[PDB]
């Protein structure tokens, strides 16, 4: 078993959206200043080879982040693992090394579409009044920006709540569900 | 340790990771200023600050927790009872500069250079040069210092990085 | 003959749906990173010489390509090929470079219209995020999408058949025909 | 007369219905992938110039492409010709560009109208896939996807007569008009 | 405020408005910018484009009022009597849509659903049939024998022959359209 | 004299349109150099002693951001106005006229008005997107338009049918002979 | 010619003009690849061939009729006198690079190095029209003498108008 | 007809960054000198940088330009002399180098990446050369390099490869 | 004070600080040409002309604050009220030299270098010269001088740094 | 006086004493430039004139004005005025030295190198010329080597000024 091949075939089946999305979920361990150059999933390994949270004895966060994108094809087809092993891997108390509020986000991106994004810029463009939004961004560089203002966190989900009540309701479950768990 | 431990230390390090390095040990090496990482990692063990656990403590700064396993065979949790139970070789406030350069962007960095400019001259820091770059200057400046961080957080709060500035109240309130 | 300048003819007759329908019946072979940026056929092309499933000794993957999107016209004009050999020679066991499993959902696809592609995107709601059933996407991508999450495969057509039986008895027809072929 | 104002002209008095037919008949000198960004006539033009096929001394083919759509209109306001001069013009030996078949097919589409359409869609049924048969489609479009399936060409015209008969008698005698004189 | 009188003229004008006052501005707006136009604001923002409706000219606009028969928006945002409309446009030289234009749709006016069917027969064999398709009104017909060069300000004959065979006062609409153009 | 924080809140305030409105607006201040971007642009004037709060009020003015004036610069519309009147500008009205008719012109028009003058330029095929602005600049560039020969664009707006913008231009020809 | 102009002139042109300057002027620094577009100009004229005649005339293959009348003082005519009177700086042959150049966009040129990467034994490498004609030069594969490979790819990617540029051009050779 | 210094001068002034990369690259078994007019230098001064062997040296860097305008050579006059006289540079660097043009940034970026268990901005050449100092390749040691090809899915190249080694 | 003193000053500075070190001491240093800043430093101490006062204002003009407070115990305050107080050990004409040349960044000191090529030859310009070098090469052609300053702004002009022509004429104001 | 010597000395950098020496190598051969001005005192050369003539080749225009109290212009008339300590072989030699950068000084070291060998890292001109002198390879009446030279480095506008002095004499 070659461990680089095998990231190199990992990173070739993930695509820029795919990237993007593995790159806002490892934000809490790869800082801004190093996500910024990293436009391939092998940088992105690599980065996490760095800080030894991926080595040939230790796959579980490139699991939990495969998991977490549902690339449950590449979990069973180059790590061998299926899916209820991760839901009781990730549901045992202290093994989920990404945040439910770093996932609550992801999940809430993954429901809203281009009609909703665009009413969610024009609800944030009105809180933040002193800043042209970019006219490109997507939902995950909104959260990113909303947490650089300290508009959006853990404990301080006021204005996202009442952006996603002017859009759509299951969002607002989403949230309260996160809350309740907690 | 010898000094083929340091010539593998200073293989494995990037230019970035480098220029940290020498940024972090500016209060240790300020007898002299060292050119390179190779003569400051020498100069620190010479003048006894490059024990294992010392080079520990500047490869987990600069986060290079593999070059600890490959080249000193240690984990974080030794790193951290070292750093509990000895003095600490970088300052809280280095520390916290670091981390807020490593949550800066090109753009970030470029914005924050340009507000400087109302301190200092147009020819003292080059566009595309690092917040590390940029600290050093203000430092020589006398513009920031561990208990002088006012004006580094009125800059971060214009260009909207309330994160960083309540990293810096974190770390003023810390002390 | 000149090669290159015939590929560069062929290309010019392909658009972007030949060129999507063409990437898909490719993935097996380049995998999503490398398929992002391919945006005209000669990029395709390219990938394939790499491979070296495509040089002027060598035409075989190519004249299946064109084949199973249809473009005799092609065949016939820059290739010299006729549908009957095409018949022949994929017929023939162990020459076909494209699996049978890839041509019948790139089949499906030829058979599923607007209305029944809205209807096939209702009935998957609960399995697939909604950005991803979003108004901007073809039966294709959906198809790529569930494979991701391991609810369509060679041997999970569970979800595929329970959706197809609710749209249109044609398409069960050619999961079956393929089912019983292998 | 300014060349290139001419042909802004005359491209402001094509709507979208028009630069379909004028794409359709020019299928044979600009290839799929060139034809598909076609969105008004000026690109149109500039593809037919990059070939040399228009030009200020050269507008041979605009004035055959313009009398094919029936834009008499456009013939003599802006290009000052007359419709028996074109008919002159286009029956001299090798000198129409536009094939007899080409305008046959354009000339097929002329008269179907949108409930023979969808019949034709679906006397198609087991020759074309369900989604080259959806209602957006036009007949130009349907009998690009014959092409392709080369179920239609020249001398292949078996299924076009099928369905056309099953439709109307006067399509019969289009297709059959075109294929006696066309052994010329 | 004219941007505002122009948005509630714009709002008082239904979808059978809209197409006769696009046929009646066909002699300035061409065929490409017509197709998108779906409402009445997006043909007065073409015509502000020629100056053609601007705050201190409002007669084109008034014109096209008058003819389309909605006297009461006239009187009600224009500030127009229907006599100074016909004070003004009987003298020859005064009105900017020619005779010719409003005699076409004076014809459309006074024919009736079932003498369309038979307007749409006796063209035939001038039109192709999908230009006669059910979904045609009569300003369309009259559009595409304009662009076949078959109808004209000097082409009435076979406007005349149609017509003849549906209805009298149809040809005396055009005879006394061409006997008040034949007095200069 | 200028801050970095006021040109820093200016140039974080525009958008993409804004901010090329007012590259071109400034190009006569600063002929012999193209700045990459507003902030550079800006800095650029502090160093060519031409950024007083007048001069960045005129800008403002220009690219119609009274919030920006209210905010940034606490002026409203009245005291720039009567700046304008009794100081020299730094945009003249021949660019103000190429903006505002700018405004007035769709991707569509702009490619039209390309087709019509390809031939006058002598340019080449060019498949990226062209603003009314970018067009001036290369017809700058050539000599073929200028705030005293004007007829070249006037007559291609006229063929394409837009008399309004032809008689903006009319207007300003008026204006400037009136002075 | 002092150092002002020269500073005047390169602050005030574009990447495209700068880089299509550096192009033109192959055959007259023939010997030194400059780097940038101050130095070009520069050696030209320390070896004496950057008069104003010469700045003119290199402005005026640019394009950059402004410059010619904000620097110089000089108008289209004169400089085209200038040139019916004068030997050329710049031959008709890197003129007619450029001007294929200008009227070829980023698909063309693609097509063209597809159909011309066979000849050049090239590898797998955005290059604009003007860097595939220098790697085509130092190949030995287009000269002004040598136009039939370029005239044949150009053809094969249905630009017929420019085969047509160069077959003027080497009639006017002859 | 005649060597100089002048040739060299001309040579080394012409060539550009990578070209002269290259060129240093094809001469390290006649080798180590830091530049090239160092390097054409020694050459000639070792007797071994005749017209004939710089000829070589411009037809391996593809400078046809250079061959007709200093040396007054063509294409055939070449392959004359490299099918008349031995090489100085060897088929196993020719492959190297046309193997590293046919990669680009991105392919050079995967292969580090398979590579670095056996043993940043780096060419494909620099990296042959790391790999020889680490003797993981070699003329006669090829398997693992065609086995890193395979595996980034450069099917070619390892073909170039398979060329070689049955031409040897 | 001590040599001690000189030791930390040489130590601490970099390379362009000490050569404008050098630069702003070429008044006082008439009668002899320094070949380093030791060795200036030695000749100010050794002529009476390196007292603390004297040394801050030269720490103060090539803008090591950070200096000052470590090895002298002073804030800007300080040296500006030494300033006003005292006689000045730098002329006028060279703080306002390193201050142009401190306010120049590359490309405006290459374009410089440029313009100025037209009075002097190949061999005395070199793309890796600062201002200050080239300040001093005019000085030698007597190009520029305290009272001798239209060429140095027309070339300030040439190149749109109207500003810091303005500083220059501030400069003559004063004077 | 002697103390003006010293002045001189210690104000000219490394390269100016070097050029001084190389100006005075045709004068009847010192180590450094106290040697050479007390030689010249001894002869009685080393009047006003002299010095300033001296200083105006390295040009130090700011000594001239500083230690002797004149310009430009008064030297340049005085030379136009009276015989000259050096000669114009040595002039011309030190100008095309001040109009070469450090590359083209490297490429005619190289292209020399056929002629004279290696010889002594960072070789000036001047100091090549010198080598180029004991060995007989350049001479005020023997230059076109030294011209061959500079056409190969594409400095035909100093070939120039050599064939103008050539045309002087
Ligand atoms: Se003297």
């Amino acid at each position: 078993m070659d461990f680089s091949r095998n990231l190199y075939d990992i990173g070739e089946q993930l695509d820029s959206e795919d990237l993007a999305s593995l790159k806002f979920l490892s934000l809490d361990y790869i800082p801004q200043r190093k996500q910024e150059p990293i436009k391939d999933a092998l940088m992105l390994f690599q980065r996490l080879q760095e800080k030894r949270m991926l080595e040939e004895s230790n796959l579980s966060f490139l699991k939990e982040l495969l998991f977490r994108i549902n690339r449950l094809d590449l979990l069973i087809t180059y790590l061998n693992t299926r899916k209820e092993e991760m839901e009781r891997e990730l549901q045992t108390p202290g093994r989920a090394q990404i945040s439910a509020y770093r996932v609550m986000l992801y999940q809430i991106s993954e429901e809203v579409s281009r009609s909703e994004l665009r009413s969610f810029k024009g609800g944030l463009q009105e809180e933040i009044s002193k800043c042209k939004l970019d006219d490109d961004m997507n939902l995950l560089d909104i959260f990113i920006e909303m947490e650089k203002r300290v508009i959006l966190g853990e404990g301080k989900l006021d204005i996202l709540k009442r952006v996603c009540a002017q859009i759509n309701k299951s969002l607002l479950k989403i949230i309260n569900d996160y809350e309740e768990f907690s | 340790m010898s000094a083929e431990v340091i010539g593998q230390v200073e293989e494995a390090l990037d230019t970035d990771e480098k220029e940290m390095l020498l940024f972090l040990c500016r209060d240790v090496a300020i007898d002299v200023v060292p050119p390179n990482v190779r003569d400051l990692l020498d100069i620190l063990r010479e003048r006894g600050k490059l024990s294992v656990g010392d080079l520990a403590e500047l490869l987990y700064r600069v986060r290079r927790f593999d070059l600890l396993k490959r080249i000193l065979k240690m984990d974080r949790k030794a790193v951290e009872t070292h750093l509990l139970r000895n003095p600490h070789l970088v300052s809280d406030y280095r520390v916290l500069m670091a981390e807020i350069g490593e949550d800066l962007d090109k753009s970030d960095v470029s914005s924050l250079i340009f507000l400087m400019k109302d301190y200092m001259g147009r020819g003292k820091i080059s566009k595309e040069k690092s917040f590390l770059d940029l600290v050093v200057e203000l430092e020589k400046l006398n513009l920031v210092a561990p208990d002088q961080l006012d004006l580094l957080e009125k800059c971060l709060k214009n260009i909207h990085r309330i994160d960083l500035k309540t990293k810096i109240q974190k770390y003023k309130q810390s002390v």
